[PDB]
């Protein structure tokens, strides 16, 4: 019973770099082979480097060895990844992986962090309410959170204590460069009169955060 | 052995053994390493050395390794069992970890779904600020194939549709979204706005009127 | 597990308690080995030469991370320490993946060979016997390797065989029940469908056993190691 739990989402401009840190939650990383995996949108899984504590040094894959150093710091009790003058070839989602021997099988991994490498800017969103319709046999409400870049957008509800019948659509990248969500709840339509729906965006690559109550239509 | 060829996509009925082929020069003289992973989640340690099973790991799963093959063998597969499926092992002569290419593992006999289809009009709040967007949203349906079309009354509308690509969510059904990004005065000037979503050749239609 | 080298012997483990790695330290050297996250050097030469294998899981193969040095210094080899153990016996191998570069002292050249440096427990006296034997036979990146070997004491004879292994498959043929010098059970043979194995008796009835056959091929000679109790 083991947690690896990484650092947190990522924006970067290219040329830029980035640090990404991972500590063990019934454990520790320290003096552990830790492991640096990587996945980009629409491949899969590629190794970047990992510690080996006997050799007390690194090994890097063959395509980052001079610009990534994987090292470990046991004051603050977390392994960290290193990678530097990032290209938009750098986004992914990276994970980190225990292994109990150098050529041991990744048993344990943490949880991603997505670094986004690109020069666009750094876009927070719009977040606009959308009022229960009844149409589709429930009430539906939601939150469309417009316009913004780049992953990832989190959506809570009732500050997290509405979780039943709620659903994020995956974003759109639109056409511009932006991209668009909806988070929707599907609620009994009779209690439209007395429960309130607040939606909790938080757009962590901005540092923004939105909460939005979504009252019915007037009419 | 260094490169491992994984086929990039499997298929196999429910309840017959699936077998996911990982494909070495002489992968015999490496232990290999196998990892299960989920629409959304980090990847999960399947067979480790060869023919090792780990702790949560049903004994349907079991792996073999000989001349030029190791094999992650299923058996009596689930539909929870849907993953993509990564070989891996470690090549002392580069000093490297190799990850296969990656198999997508479809189990078959899956049965149609239909798509729920809810569609918003515009924001009164939106349409303050100058825009307007009406908001047409696609989940839970299987095959993972939609047709999304956008009327004004009666008129196609191509121009400001953007549509998502469907996402394989958590029960192996999809979702997906299309957006019509609309001018105000463009979305006031109509009786009408259509969203029609199409699905193994059933149609689901509706309709939303500026007349809200 | 890591505590094998950093926990006391508790004698309520799983079976044999602890082993010795004197036969794997090299002259004058040091022996490190390292997993889960625990390390410990084994200097030569000294007492605290003893792993703890009470900590380790029975019938299966323990792997641990090592680098053998002597002496400003120079490292001679590194690779996977690798570990099997059943109640009274425990066969030991070293995966050497890089050594000494026979040139450059003080770099490491890449080079993969599969040693047995070790054999313990408690050995069944020659005297002190009173059965069939079914277990794991493992060389390097092969360790899901399987061993069957029965013989009768009274004949007195030696006869197994080694199937599985992703390599080959090894006879353990026409071999007589000796004794060596420390008055222990111990068969020794030859080893055709190459070369010789060695195999020795463990447990207060002879429950299990433990040792190392050889096979020729070509020039190269692959040991494997080999370990199975009675049932």
């Amino acid at each position: 019973e083991v947690q690896l739990v990484q650092s947190g989402a990522e924006v970067k401009k290219p040329g830029s770099s980035v640090k990404v840190s991972c500590k063990a939650s019934g454990g520790t990383v320290i003096d552990y082979p830790i492991t640096w995996v990587r996945q980009a949108p629409g491949q899969g899984l590629e190794w970047v480097g990992g510690f080996v504590p006997l050799f007390r040094t690194s090994n890097y894959g063959q395509k980052f060895q001079g610009r990534v150093t994987i090292t470990a710091d046991k004051s603050t009790s977390t392994a960290s990844m290193e990678l530097n003058s990032l290209t938009s070839e750098d986004t992914a989602i990276y994970y980190c992986a225990r292994g109990d021997t150098a050529m041991g099988p990744f048993d344990y991994w943490g949880q991603g962090t997505l670094v986004t490498v690109s020069s666009a800017s750094t876009k927070g969103p719009s977040v606009f309410p959308l009022a229960p319709s009844s149409k589709s046999g429930t009430a539906a409400l939601g939150c469309l959170v417009k316009d913004y870049f780049p992953e990832p957008v989190t959506v809570s509800w009732n500050s997290g204590a509405l979780t039943s019948g709620v659903h994020t659509f995956p974003a759109v990248l639109q056409s511009s460069g932006l991209y668009s969500l909806s988070s929707v709840v599907t609620v009994p339509s009779s209690s439209l009169g007395t429960q309130t729906y607040i939606c909790n965006v938080n757009h962590k690559p901005s540092n923004t955060k939105v909460d939005k109550r979504v009252e019915p239509k007037s009419c | 052995s260094y490169v491992l060829t994984q086929p990039p996509s499997l298929s196999v009925a429910p309840g017959k053994t699936a077998t996911l082929t990982c494909g070495g020069n002489n992968i015999a003289g490496k232990t290999v390493h196998w990892y299960q992973q989920r629409p959304g989640q980090a990847p999960v340690l399947v067979i480790s050395y060869d023919s090792d099973r780990p702790s949560g790991i049903p004994e349907r799963f079991s792996g073999s390794n000989s001349a030029n093959t190791a094999t992650l063998t299923i058996s009596r597969v689930e539909a929870g069992d849907e993953a993509d499926y990564y070989c891996q092992v470690w090549d002392r002569n580069s000093d490297h970890w190799v990850f296969g290419g990656g198999t997508k593992l479809t189990v078959l006999g899956q049965p149609k779904a239909a798509p729920s289809v809810t569609l918003f009009p515009p924001s009164s709040e939106e349409l303050q600020a100058n825009k307007a967007t009406l908001v047409c949203l696609i989940s839970d349906f299987y095959p993972g194939a939609v047709t999304v079309a956008w009327k004004a009354d009666s008129s196609p509308v191509k121009a400001g549709v953007e549509t998502t690509t469907p996402s394989k969510q958590s029960n192996n059904k999809y979702a997906a979204s299309s957006y019509l990004s609309l001018t105000p005065e463009q979305w006031k000037s109509h009786r009408s706005y259509s969203c029609q979503v199409t699905h193994e050749g059933s149609t689901v239609e509706k309709t939303v009127a500026p007349t809200e | 597990l890591a505590d094998a080298l950093t926990a006391p012997l508790d004698h309520k483990d799983k079976g044999l308690k602890s082993l010795t790695l004197e036969d794997s330290i090299p002259q004058n050297g040091t022996l490190t080995l390292s997993a889960q996250g625990a390390e410990k050097t084994f200097k030569a030469g000294d007492k605290d030469n003893s792993l703890n294998t009470g900590k380790l899981k029975n019938d299966k193969i323990s792997r641990f991370d090592f680098v053998q040095k002597i002496e400003q210094t120079i490292t001679l080899a590194s690779g996977e320490f690798q570990i099997y153990k059943q109640n009274h016996s425990a066969v030991v191998a070293l995966q050497i993946e890089k050594i000494n570069n026979p040139d450059k002292t003080d770099s490491l050249i890449n080079q993969r060979s599969f040693l047995v440096s070790g054999l313990g427990g408690e050995h069944t006296a020659f005297n002190q016997l009173p059965a069939e034997y079914h277990g794991k036979a493992f060389s390097s990146d092969d360790p899901n390797g399987r061993l069957h070997y029965s013989i009768d004491f009274t004949k007195k004879q030696g006869y197994g065989r080694i199937e599985h292994l992703k390599t080959l498959e090894v006879e353990l043929a026409a071999a007589e029940l000796k004794a060596d010098e420390k008055s222990h059970a111990v068969i020794l043979g030859d080893t055709r469908y190459k070369g010789t194995y060695h195999l020795a008796l463990f447990g207060d009835r002879a429950q299990e056993i433990a040792g190392s056959a050889t096979v020729k091929i070509g020039e190269k000679v692959h040991e494997i190691g080999i370990a199975g109790k009675q049932k």
